[PDB]
DNA sequence: ATCAATATTTTGACTGATAGTGACCTGTTCGTTGCAACAAATTGATAAGCAATGCTTTTTTAGAATTCCAACTTATTGTAAAAAAGCAGGCTTCAACGG
């Protein structure tokens, strides 16, 4: 299921809805949670998940394909957490 | 052809009161409407009025 | 009834209501059933008033200096829903139907819904030479033709016994379609590189055999048989056979060394086919043509040539190299009267007299 | 309409002669008789000409009249027109030969006119409008009023009957005129 | 074909002033709206007023 | 020319649609509200992502070609009375072959 495969199979279930609204919403939304991201602030859909900013701290990083020392910054990194309904209907195993 | 509000009062079986002429057009008794162009409405060359009751 | 009048409707057409919502729904005078159109007021009332361009609910009609005749009948606009299926019966071709079909619908929204023996002449010449000012002169003599032959089939029906739009004139069109000199010839043929290979191919052998688009685009490769072109053309339906043996020198162009050119680049089952070996319409032949003329960058005086005035470089080509029974033949035409309207030059080039 | 000036006039004299020649009555009054008593009065006085236009265009106003609403029927078109056939006689090689010689008297543009209006057989119209510009490398463009066709003459023409030239004729206008 | 602003107000119903033309164009009341070209503005042929205000 | 009867001359009864407002029913939207779901906080052994950056493979991308859709602009062509033959759907009889 791609970003495309996701707006097809949501299109043919909502007939009532034209085919093309569709798409630019999708890409609205995934947009919109990417700015938000960026912004700092956190996402947070009951049912689905949520997306946090985990911090990172500056290290010394290095090269693993030659071995040089390259200088990293702080910056953060987006974090997703799976909701409880999204862990157990996808969790096939008890 | 399009005319004015003054205009067209002088092309009608009687001519009225410029009041009374506005007042038509508030009250949408022309087929069809003068649709205000800036701050004067303007008649249709075949722009007639109709007039209702009750 | 129960509701006669009342201080909802006292700001309503006619038709049209409203609710106890404040919206407002359009009666219907087939059914008794509504519909909801709009929430506001000046709205759903100047919307339920060009249906009611038909209140026939009372009122009557006179214009500035006229006469009377008249007495009852029926609608009309239903007339131009019954003299579509007459047409349909006459055996005509696939497409003059669709040419009639698209003058009746200006008809439609060019008249107001009203009886036969209501529409005046003065009324037909409001809407005729409303046509004429917008520069469509073409245009209005075939709505009048048309719009004619529908009251002449009507009055043969018992339903009107005279035919006002006999009494007016028809506009006199011009033809302002610039020719296409041989000089301007080169000009577009050099600017067609950037355009496909069919289109440089069907564009000389549209001169060399001065045929029709349409046939153009209908010519197989089994249709040549001992060196003959057998071409059977669908407008008129006259039947020709072209030697492969011809030649313009004043392009520096062969019959057959073009025909073989289009065996080789362009391959297929048609003289002229497209880069995946099909064959093409007939519209978008000479819609590609056009890219090269707009791209060349001259200009013209009036309206700028076509592929079709290729047929007509190509007759006056024919007339000065052989003969002019030879560009007559050839272009599947008859008569003795278009022969010479398609020589003139009509304001381009001077009539040059030699001593001759 | 949107024709040439000269020619809207030549109607308005058609429409003047109708108006001194029917009354001033309501259209749908007029007979059909009348219309043939003034028509045959024209043709009677010899000029029989003259009324087939003024019919032909007392019949348009009427038709014109019906688009508007004004009648329903044109008692013109009941009517006949006159076969009239031209009388204007045709000229020879010996007559213009005596005219020429006769035009003596007269000034020294219209020997020059005579020979050119021959040599070019052009319409005195466009002979009037021809300017020294218009001939060009051994031509001569002539733009036609009439009828609007370009054409352009060789001045290498000569008529072989009366003994003229084209260029020994032009240039005789270069040095006389001027 | 483009029209100046004196041209298309003196082809209008009601030839109106050079000013009040100008104040149209700031409130959006043409439709289409002019073009940018030099110093002054110019209107399409079939550029006519509109009402942007449902009451 | 004056009786005499039937179609003629306006009003009334007949039967269900026409007329326009109002109630009925509840989707749909918004404010009050309850609650499963989400987040902070521990502790510690084990699993997963991580820094750089050119080359290769997969997915999204902006047109652009192609062809039916479409309101216009051209290009050609042009028949009906008046007779008098020429074919097949089915019932009708003579003419030829077999007993």
């Amino acid at each position: 299921m791609t970003k495309s495969e996701l707006i097809e199979r949501l299109a043919t279930q909502q007939s009532h809805i034209p085919a093309k609204t569709v798409e630019d919403a999708v890409k609205e939304m995934l947009e919109h949670m990417a700015s938000t991201l960026a912004q700092g602030e956190r996402i947070e859909i009951r049912g689905f998940g949520s997306f946090s900013l985990h911090y990172r701290a500056p290290r010394t990083g290095r090269n693993p394909k030659t071995g040089d020392k390259v200088e990293l910054e702080g910056k953060y990194v987006p974090h997703f957490k799976p909701g409880k309904e999204l862990r157990d209907r996808a969790n096939i195993y008890g | 052809m399009y005319l004015t509000l003054q205009e067209w009062n002088a092309r009608q079986r009687r001519p009225r009161s410029l009041e009374t002429v506005r007042r038509w057009v508030r009250e949408s008794r022309i087929f069809p409407p003068p649709v205000k162009d800036g701050r004067e409405y303007l008649f249709h060359e075949s722009a007639v009025k109709v007039d209702l009751n009750r | 009834m129960g509701r006669r009048r009342s201080h909802e409707r006292r700001d309503l057409p006619p038709n049209l209501y409203i609710r106890n919502n404040g919206y407002y729904c359009y009666r219907d005078p087939r059914t008794g059933k509504e519909f909801g159109l709009g929430r506001d007021r000046r709205i759903a009332i100047t919307e339920a008033i060009q249906a009611n361009i038909e209140l026939f609910s009372g009122h009557k009609h006179k214009p500035l200096t006229a006469r009377i005749n008249s007495d009852n009948s029926v609608t009309l606009h239903s007339w131009l829903d019954r003299y579509e299926k007459i047409l349909a019966s006459r055996g005509i071709k696939q497409k003059t139907l669709i040419n009639y079909m698209s003058k009746i619908k200006a008809i439609r929204r060019g008249l107001p819904d009203a009886p036969l023996e209501d529409i005046t002449t003065k009324e037909i010449a409001a809407m005729l030479n409303g046509y004429i000012d917008e520069g469509k002169a073409a245009s209005a003599k075939l709505i009048r033709s048309t719009l004619s032959d529908a009251f002449r089939e009507a009055i043969a029906e018992g339903h009107i016994t005279t035919n006002h739009v006999a009494a007016t004139r028809a506009a006199k069109s011009e033809v302002r379609r610039s020719r296409l000199t041989a000089d301007e010839y080169l000009k577009i043929y050099q600017a067609a590189e950037s355009s496909p290979c069919w289109l440089r191919l069907a564009m000389e052998l549209a001169v060399v055999t001065g045929q029709r688009v349409g046939d153009l685009c209908e010519m197989k490769w089994s249709d040549i048989v001992d060196g003959y072109l057998y071409v059977e053309q669908s407008k008129t339906g006259v039947k020709i056979a072209i030697p492969t043996a011809l030649h313009i020198d004043a392009l520096g162009i062969s019959m057959k060394e073009t025909l073989d050119k289009c065996k080789e680049i362009l391959g297929g089952e048609t003289i002229i086919a497209s880069t995946r070996r099909e064959p093409l319409s007939s519209g978008t032949v000479s819609r590609y043509f056009m890219r090269a003329r707009k791209a060349s960058g001259l200009s013209f005086e009036g309206d700028p040539p076509t592929f079709h005035e290729l047929r007509s470089l190509s007759a006056r080509l024919y007339e000065k190299q052989i003969s002019d029974k030879f560009a007559q033949h050839l272009l599947g035409h008859k008569s003795d009267t278009m022969a010479s309207q398609y020589r003139d030059d009509r304001g381009r080039e001077w009539d040059k007299i030699e001593i001759k």
